[PDB]
């Protein structure tokens, strides 16, 4: 395996632009979540 | 002086102020003229100039103590941006009153309240210290 | 009722409720010295360019941050337990009312002599009249004679609830299946206002409790007109 | 010449003069709190139920229309 | 090891005994002694004690302990 | 019966990189993708269950 | 490989990098339902709905906050990551075991999520109390997906528990006695031991829980002769240990935090600060009925209650003023992490002495069920182990990555998050005073102004929290790489570099008698 | 902590992009949902 | 003892301190413990 | 005593055959203290770093005298007093007098 | 040489500190929201019966 900064992750560094899409879409859906489950439960 | 990565597990050099004799010198490879001044340093310090009085703290250290303890001007930066920071967050706050909050109850209307306001004095709400104690009931304003 | 910008308890209604802002204000000083204590001390170790690093003795030092701290919570147990018998101790009521929870209004029955019993609803906001109180009114006060000790029995006959009047020192939770007893007494006449206390669904928010505290002549006659 | 300074326990003593000087200042705010607080508090409660007439009181309330019973 | 009991001795089994001690010594109250009823069951003389006058125990407090007959 | 552990031994230690799980041989492999697949197609139908269970 | 790594993990730094991103995803949804709560507190009237989607988001807002982001971070990521390190030890007790302590989480988030897809939601609060809870007044499947995300959390946390404490006892130098091993692991340790004794209580009366809803039990139903007070007790007998869990793992962070940035060998009071702890968690065994003060208890039991409740506070302001003795001296370090660290120790106190004060039983009737409640214990979690969690996570995100935060930023992060927490929460202690009760969609209209600033609040926390994403994203967007850390001598969990080799002590440490 | 100079260093617009970005993750699926609340 | 050239030593300086003192033992000459000048010398 | 702990640090330092590490170790060692070393101390430290050929160290052992006093600004300028015919004789100059205190 | 402290700082807590009071002002004062404060010393009392 891999060793050293950067390698020791699941996710790429590589790129700072991809990392921030990825990053972004990660941390995300997380906060959007809720909002979109408040919206399911007021919309039955 | 280059530092690498591959040198963690040794001795390295630090400018602390509580270790002010680290466990390496700043500066490890001598040229020709630094081998020189290294070899007059074991004569009398009497004989070596200024310069090179400076030059052997220098192959020592990195800092003088003056420079690592210096103040600096990032406490300005920090303030400036956290209120710039906190003023976003009243943009999010005008947001959020132009498009999610609707109207306020009918409760907090200006005649609705002042008609509440004698209700509560009516019925002496808070009489001791809250409320109805800040109002003068024998001149019929507040205190 | 609390009003806008209050910071502190609601003003007491009750001899109870009085004793609670007392030892409030005792606790509150202890709490303000001893938080005050930590940031200025933290401010002081913070505000010295002189260092000492050496490995420190502790022993000695231990023993005033531990006998110091027990000396001053025996000085708020001694009168929080106080207060506490006080509460329990045997009054001799002159009159039992129950209220049971429901969700989401408050039933009370008054059966000393009749089967006397009502529902309390909140007022819609929507019908509220000229100043009155978003949800706090209720159609139905509960009508009771001022400066008498009254035993108050709680339950439900649902899910829990909890009825509670700040003004004088009472929250009682409604429990089905359990009968749970305070003792009310108010030094004056008023309305009197409280609000659920216990989760219990949709409406918990909007099931609030309106005492109407009056004279026995006119709580006899209240209660004679109810039946 | 410069006379011989005081060069130890210079953070020890800066300690003690400081943690007086927090005692000092804690028995000034009990003293004050005691004054504008509590005292203040036994003493609103005390001067309202002095002369305190509940049925004076209630009547005033049930002029001004306030009561379901009355 | 040793260690451990000794901070065992000192954090924990002194500690309760202080706090236990603080406790009774709040409850250390003379409480008001009941009234005197001579009860058949209780005060029994089948014999003389082999001391003092033969109707009083061992350790016999006036305060608390009726004798037959009731309190001295 | 006779005491077979030797050959269990040589087996489970011969040095061919296998991790453990499938060191056994053909079988090991078998019984890993049973098991990987019931729990990844449960996993998807559960998920499927939610959507359906989401809505009225 | 990716998959050989990352999801059949039998190594602890990875694992705990899996718990560090689990919960870090897990803050965002807890931030996301906060502001939800504050949205609709921020004016009065209803913006949502009833008081059903509302406690939905509440109920969410806590299970989220204490089991997927708090209990992932301290114990699963700062755990794994640093217990091994610092005493040696090559992994953890039971590697592969420890693998599934993590995946157990994203099941149980998933069915925590599922609970609020189906019918109406969890509108229970995160105490689940019956008969709310029950078969009548919760119909359907939303609270037995709620129960079943605590089962598999539970069992998460009861292995990890099992992990912890073995590795610890047994993986030590043998020169090493447990009197020579850092604070942090022995805040570990504890709290693991309150973990194994608290959760298997939890599970037996959810399970009953379930039991009353499914199979016509009637544990907590009086028409079969069943008390919905015992729920509460099982519940609390779990849910104060849990509140020490939540905490005690901050202390120990703590501990390192403020030595390391005193430039300190050693917290002052090493013996003093282990007493603390483990007196803390024995304590917090036998408090639970500070929970229950307005359920009709005996006066005696309110009284026993009261005086072990506030015996908590010695133990406890021994390691408060064991900090201030560990700053004594310091060449302080103004570090993002030091700024956490003393923020914890002024914000943890004030959330305690209020704590001191709802342990007396007769003044709690009043502030039972209020905001006061919700006051005292934001400080203590959303300042106190929180505080800690930013604290830790600034100080070792060099050595879990390898590269440096621009401590410029994290400064500013820090002067953000301490204005919104504190703008939230204070005014609550006056909402509380004057009866607003909890878990309220709406209230009486004199609430407003201290309703309408604790928002405001909520809105600086999320500009921090948006902020934090941005930090962290510049520090692998830069790729500072670490070349030399101070006090490595009392700090073991440096010496193998930044970030350490996915081996680690292969050859252990040389300790000798 | 002693470190490197930044392997890719993040230059002023870059980390304005980057802060934007970031904040508009949070913002904007709230954002909707919340200006839509009356709908739905 | 080491298989290598260099180990991990932890000083307990004095019976029952509880801080230990961590240092890299390199092959070659003696090193002391940078707190009780304790001498250690690697045999690889 | 103050005399006692003065003495043993004087002794420590006075050591004919000091090496390199020992100065290092007493000098780290001793400004975990909370005092200024006393000049006698600090005559002691600077002759060692005179038979170690350290000019370097000398001046460092200055600035870190200076460093303890902290606020107290009176301390440094009386022991650089109390060391000049040391200073002297050794040919020893100030961080002052190097410009090291910019 | 300068770092971006000694650059940037004075303009950057000065026009943080402008921006932050100037937002705030305006949120708190012209956009509607209802603060609810005291009545006292503020509020005219009106026959409700
Ligand atoms: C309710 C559920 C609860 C959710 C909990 C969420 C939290 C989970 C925590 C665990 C994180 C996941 C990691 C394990 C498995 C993930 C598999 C995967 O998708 O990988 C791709 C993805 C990374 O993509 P990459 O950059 O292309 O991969 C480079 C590989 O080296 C190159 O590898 P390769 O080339 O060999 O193959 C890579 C390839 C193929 O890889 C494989 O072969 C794997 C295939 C099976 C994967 C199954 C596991 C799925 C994860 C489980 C939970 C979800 O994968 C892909 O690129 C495509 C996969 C796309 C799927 C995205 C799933 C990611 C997590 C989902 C987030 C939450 C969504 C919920 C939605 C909510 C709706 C209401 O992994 C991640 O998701 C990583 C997280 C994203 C970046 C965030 C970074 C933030 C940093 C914060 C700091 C905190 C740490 C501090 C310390 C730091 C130093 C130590
Ligand atoms: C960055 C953060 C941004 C700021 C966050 C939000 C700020 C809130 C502003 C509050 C100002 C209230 C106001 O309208 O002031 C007028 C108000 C008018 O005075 P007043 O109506 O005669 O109040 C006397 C009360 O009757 C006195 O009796 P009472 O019974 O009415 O008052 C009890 C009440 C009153 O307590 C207070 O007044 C709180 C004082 C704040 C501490 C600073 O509440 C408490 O018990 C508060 C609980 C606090 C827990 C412990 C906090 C630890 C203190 C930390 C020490 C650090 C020192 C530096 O002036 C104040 O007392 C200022 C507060
Ligand atoms: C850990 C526990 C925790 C935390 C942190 C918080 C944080 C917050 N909580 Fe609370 N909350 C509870 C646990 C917590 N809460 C509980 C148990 C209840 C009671 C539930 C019930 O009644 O049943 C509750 C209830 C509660 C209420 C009362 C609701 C009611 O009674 O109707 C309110 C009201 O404002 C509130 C608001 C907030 C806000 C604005 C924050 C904010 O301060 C949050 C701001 C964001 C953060 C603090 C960051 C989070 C993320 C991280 C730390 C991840 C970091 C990433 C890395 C390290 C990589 N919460
Ligand atoms: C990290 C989380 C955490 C921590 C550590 C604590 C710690 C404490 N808590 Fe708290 N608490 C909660 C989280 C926490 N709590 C939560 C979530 C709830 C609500 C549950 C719900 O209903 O949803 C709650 C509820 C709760 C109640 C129930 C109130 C009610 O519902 O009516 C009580 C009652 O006693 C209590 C008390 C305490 C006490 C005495 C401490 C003590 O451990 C504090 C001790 C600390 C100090 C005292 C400060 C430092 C000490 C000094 C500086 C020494 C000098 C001090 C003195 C002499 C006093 N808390
Ligand atoms: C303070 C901590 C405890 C101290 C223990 C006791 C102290 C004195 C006596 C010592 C021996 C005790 C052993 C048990 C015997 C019987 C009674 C002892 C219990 C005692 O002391 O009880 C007292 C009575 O003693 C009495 O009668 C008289 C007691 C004296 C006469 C005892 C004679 C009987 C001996 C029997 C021997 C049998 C041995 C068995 C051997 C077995 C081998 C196979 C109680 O006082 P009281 O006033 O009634 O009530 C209190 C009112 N305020
Ligand atoms: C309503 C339905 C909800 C139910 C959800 C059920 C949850 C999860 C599904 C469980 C799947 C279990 C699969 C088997 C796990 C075996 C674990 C085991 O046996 O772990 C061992 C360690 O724990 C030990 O010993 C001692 C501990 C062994 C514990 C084993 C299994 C526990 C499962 C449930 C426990 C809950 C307890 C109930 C009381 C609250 C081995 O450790 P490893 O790291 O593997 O190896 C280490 C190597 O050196 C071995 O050569
Ligand atoms: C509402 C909560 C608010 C939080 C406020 C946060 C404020 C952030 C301040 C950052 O400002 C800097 O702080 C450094 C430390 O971080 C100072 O170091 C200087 O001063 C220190 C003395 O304490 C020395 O240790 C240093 O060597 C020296 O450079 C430096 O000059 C200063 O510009
Ligand atoms: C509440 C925070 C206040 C912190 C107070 C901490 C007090 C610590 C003092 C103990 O350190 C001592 O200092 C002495 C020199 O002065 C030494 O000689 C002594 O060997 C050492 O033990
Ligand atoms: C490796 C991948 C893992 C395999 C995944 C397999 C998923 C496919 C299962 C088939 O789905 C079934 O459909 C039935 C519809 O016929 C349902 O019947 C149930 O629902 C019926 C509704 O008509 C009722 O009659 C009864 O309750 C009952 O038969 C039953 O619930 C459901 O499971
Ligand atoms: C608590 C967390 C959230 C805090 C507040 C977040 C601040 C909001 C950020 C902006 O969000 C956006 O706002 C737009 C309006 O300003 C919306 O456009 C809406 O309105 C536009 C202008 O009327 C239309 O063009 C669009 O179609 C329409 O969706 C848009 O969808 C939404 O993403
Ligand atoms: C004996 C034990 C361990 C000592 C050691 O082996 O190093 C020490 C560690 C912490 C100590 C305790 C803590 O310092 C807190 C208390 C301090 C008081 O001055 C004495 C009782 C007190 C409860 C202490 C008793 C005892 O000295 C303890 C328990
Ligand atoms: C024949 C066989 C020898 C085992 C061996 O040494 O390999 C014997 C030894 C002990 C025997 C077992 C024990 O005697 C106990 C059981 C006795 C029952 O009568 C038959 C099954 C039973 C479970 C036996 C099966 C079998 O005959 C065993 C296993
Ligand atoms: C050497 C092992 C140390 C573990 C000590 C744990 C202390 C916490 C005690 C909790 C006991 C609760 C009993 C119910
Ligand atoms: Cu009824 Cu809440
Ligand atoms: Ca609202
Ligand atoms: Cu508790
Ligand atoms: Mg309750
Ligand atoms: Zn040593």
């Amino acid at each position: 395996y891999e060793e050293g900064p950067g390698k020791n992750i699941p996710f790429s560094v590589e790129n700072k632009w991809r990392l921030l899409a990825m990053m972004t879409l990660f941390f995300g859906s997380g906060f959007a979540a809720p909002f979109f489950i408040v919206r399911h439960q007021l919309l039955k | 002086s280059v530092v690498k990565s591959e040198d963690y597990a040794l001795p390295s050099y630090v400018d602390r102020r509580d270790y002010p004799l680290p466990d390496v010198a700043h500066v490890k490879n001598l040229s020709a003229s630094q081998k020189a001044l290294k070899e007059k340093e074991k004569a009398s310090w009497s004989s070596l100039s200024i310069d090179e009085k400076v030059e052997l703290y220098r192959l020592k250290f990195k800092e003088s103590f003056a420079e690592m303890n210096r103040s600096t001007n990032e406490w300005k930066t920090v303030v400036g941006a956290a209120m710039f920071f906190i003023g976003f967050t009243a943009l999010l706050l005008i947001w959020e009153k132009h498009y999610v909050y609707g109207p306020i109850p009918h409760t907090f209307e200006e005649e609705w309240v002042a008609k509440q306001t004698k209700r509560m004095l009516d019925m002496k709400v808070a009489p001791i210290q809250g409320f109805s104690a800040k109002w003068d009931y024998d001149k019929n304003e507040w205190k | 009722m609390a009003y806008p910008m209050q910071l502190g308890f609601q003003d007491a209604t009750s001899p109870i409720m009085e004793e609670l802002l007392h030892f409030h204000d005792h606790t509150l000083m202890i709490v303000f010295l001893i938080s005050s204590l930590v940031l200025y001390i933290i401010s002081l170790m913070l505000t010295t360019k002189l260092t000492h690093t050496s490995t420190m003795d502790a022993q000695e030092v231990e023993t005033i941050w531990t006998i110091l701290p027990a000396i001053i919570l025996i000085l708020i147990a001694l009168p929080s337990l106080r207060i506490l018998y006080m509460m329990d101790e045997i009054n001799n009521p002159s009159l039992t009312v129950k209220t049971m929870g429901h969700q989401w209004y408050w039933s009370y029955e008054y059966t000393d002599y009749e089967d006397l019993s009502f529902d309390s609803y909140m007022i819609p906001t929507s019908e509220l009249k000229p100043g009155e109180l978003r949800l706090l009114e209720v159609d139905n006060r509960v009508v009771l004679p001022m400066e008498m000790t009254i035993r108050m029995l709680v339950s439900s006959e649902d899910v829990l609830h909890s009825w509670a009047v700040p003004s004088l020192g009472l929250k009682t939770d409604a429990i089905p299946g359990r009968l749970n007893q305070t003792t009310l007494m108010s030094s004056r006449p008023g309305l009197y206002y409280g609000q659920c206390s216990e989760i219990c669904g949709s409406n918990h928010s909007f099931m609030p409790i309106v005492l109407e505290l009056v004279p026995l002549k006119y709580f006899e006659k209240w209660s004679a007109s109810m039946l | 010449a410069l006379a011989k300074p005081q060069m130890r326990g210079l953070l020890a003593r800066r300690l003690r003069f400081h943690i007086v000087g927090a005692f000092m200042v804690s028995l000034g705010f009990a003293t004050f709190y005691k004054f504008a607080v509590a005292e203040k508090r036994k003493k609103a409660y005390a001067d309202f139920y002095r002369n305190y007439d509940s049925m004076k009181d209630f009547e005033e309330m049930r002029k001004a229309g306030i009561f379901q019973s009355a | 090891g040793a260690r451990t009991w000794r901070f065992l001795t000192f954090g924990l089994a002194l500690p309760s005994v202080a706090l236990c001690t603080l406790n009774s010594w709040l409850h250390s109250g003379h409480r008001e002694r009941p009234a005197f009823i001579p009860y058949h069951h209780l005060r029994i003389r089948t014999k003389p004690f082999s001391w003092g006058d033969g109707n009083h125990t061992f350790f016999h407090n006036p305060r608390v302990n009726p004798l037959p007959t009731g309190y001295e | 019966f006779e005491n077979r552990v030797a050959e269990k031994q040589k087996l489970f230690q011969e040095d061919n990189g296998l991790p453990v799980h499938l060191k056994g041989g053909a079988t090991d492999n078998i019984l890993y993708r049973v098991t990987m697949t019931l729990c990844l197609g449960g996993t998807l139908y559960s998920l499927y269950c939610l959507g359906w269970a989401s809505f009225p | 490989m990716f998959i050989n790594r990352w999801l059949f993990s039998t190594n602890h730094k990875d694992i705990g990098t899996l718990y560090l991103l689990f919960g870090a995803w897990a803050g965002m949804v807890g931030t996301a339902l906060s502001l939800l709560i504050r949205a609709e507190l921020g004016q009065p009237g209803t913006l949502l709905g009833d008081d059903q989607i509302y406690n939905v988001v509440v109920t969410a807002h806590a299970f989220v906050m204490i089991f997927f982001m708090v209990m992932p971070i301290m114990i699963g990521g700062f755990g794994n990551w640093l217990v091994p390190l610092m005493i040696g030890a090559p992994d953890m007790a039971f590697p592969r075991m420890n693998n599934m302590s993590f995946w157990l989480l994203p099941p149980s988030f998933l069915l925590l999520l599922a609970s609020s897809m189906v019918e109406a939601g969890a509108g229970t609060g995160w105490t689940v109390y019956p008969p709310l809870a029950g078969n009548l007044a919760h119909a359907g499947a939303s609270v037995d997906l709620t129960i079943f995300s605590l089962h598999l959390a539970g069992v998460s946390s009861i292995l990890g528990a099992i992990n912890f404490i073995t590795t610890i006892i047994n993986m030590k130098p043998p020169a090493m006695s447990q009197y020579q091993t850092p604070l942090f692991v022995w805040s570990v340790m504890i709290t693991a031991v309150l973990l194994l004794l608290s959760l298997p209580v939890l599970a037996a009366g959810i399970t009953m829980l379930l039991t009353d809803r499914n199979l016509n039990t009637t544990f907590f139903d009086p028409a079969g002769g069943g008390d919905p007070i015992l729920y509460q007790h099982l519940f609390w007998f779990f849910g104060h240990p849990e509140v020490y869990i939540l905490i005690l793992p901050g202390f120990g962070m703590i501990s390192h935090i403020v030595t390391y940035y005193s430039g300190k060998k050693e917290p002052f009071g090493y013996m003093g600060m282990v007493w603390a702890m483990m007196s803390i968690g024995f304590l917090g065994f036998i408090v639970w009925a500070h929970h229950m003060f307005t359920v009709g208890m005996d006066v005696d039991t309110r009284a026993y209650f009261t005086s072990a409740t506030m015996i908590i506070a010695i133990p406890t302001g021994v390691k408060v003023f064991s900090w201030l003795a560990t700053l004594h001296g310091g060449n302080i370090k103004w570090s993002p992490a030091m700024m956490w660290a003393l923020g914890f120790i002024f914000l943890f106190t004030v959330g305690g002495l209020t704590g001191i004060v709802l342990a007396n039983s007769s003044l709690d009737i009043v502030l039972h069920d209020t905001y006061y409640v919700v006051a005292h214990f934001h400080y203590v979690l959303s300042m106190g182990a929180v505080f800690a969690i930013m604290g830790g996570f600034v100080h070792w995100f060099p050595l879990f990555s390898g590269y440096t935060l621009n401590d410029t930023w994290a400064k500013i992060h820090f002067a953000i998050m301490f204005v919104g927490v504190n703008m939230t929460f204070f005014p609550q202690h006056f909402l509380g005073l004057s009866g607003m009760p909890r878990r309220y969609s709406d209230y009486p209209d004199a609430y407003t102004m201290w309703n309408t600033i604790s928002s405001m609040g909520s809105f600086i926390s999320l500009t921090a929290v948006m902020l934090m994403v941005f930090i962290i994203w510049e520090a692998f967007a830069s790729k500072r790489e670490v070349l030399t850390v101070d006090l490595t001598t009392t700090n073991l969990e440096w010496l193998n570099g930044c970030p350490p080799p996915y081996h680690t002590f292969e050859e252990p440490t040389y300790v000798n008698l | 902590i002693t470190a490197k100079p930044a392997k890719t260093p993040t230059s002023p617009k870059e980390q304005a992009i980057g802060l934007s970005v970031t904040f508009l993750s949070f913002l904007l699926p709230a954002g909707w949902v919340l200006y839509h609340l009356d709908n739905y | 003892p080491s298989i290598t050239n260099k180990r991990i030593v932890g000083c307990i300086c004095e019976e029952d301190n509880s801080t230990v003192i961590w240092f890299w033992l390199h092959k070659g000459e003696a090193q002391r413990c940078p707190s009780c000048g304790t001498h250690y010398k690697l045999v690889p | 005593t103050d005399e006692e702990f003065d003495a043993r640090w004087v002794t420590y330092f006075n050591k004919p055959d000091i090496d390199a590490w020992e100065l290092r170790k007493g000098m780290n060692t001793l400004v975990g203290y909370d005092l200024v070393p006393e000049p006698k101390i600090i005559d002691a430290a600077l002759r060692a770093c005179r038979r170690l050929n350290d000019f370097a160290s000398a001046v460092r052992i200055l600035e870190v005298v200076k460093d303890k006093a902290g606020p107290h600004k009176e301390i440094y300028p009386y022991v650089i007093q109390e060391l000049r015919p040391t200073l002297n004789e050794l040919g020893i100059s100030t961080p002052e007098e190097l410009g090291l205190d910019k | 040489a300068p770092d971006f402290h000694d650059k940037y700082g004075n303009a950057v807590l000065a026009s943080g500190a402008t921006f932050c009071v100037a937002v705030w002002v305006y949120m708190a004062t012209q956009i509607g929201i209802e603060w609810n404060p005291s009545p006292v010393g503020r509020v005219t009392p009106k026959e409700w019966r």
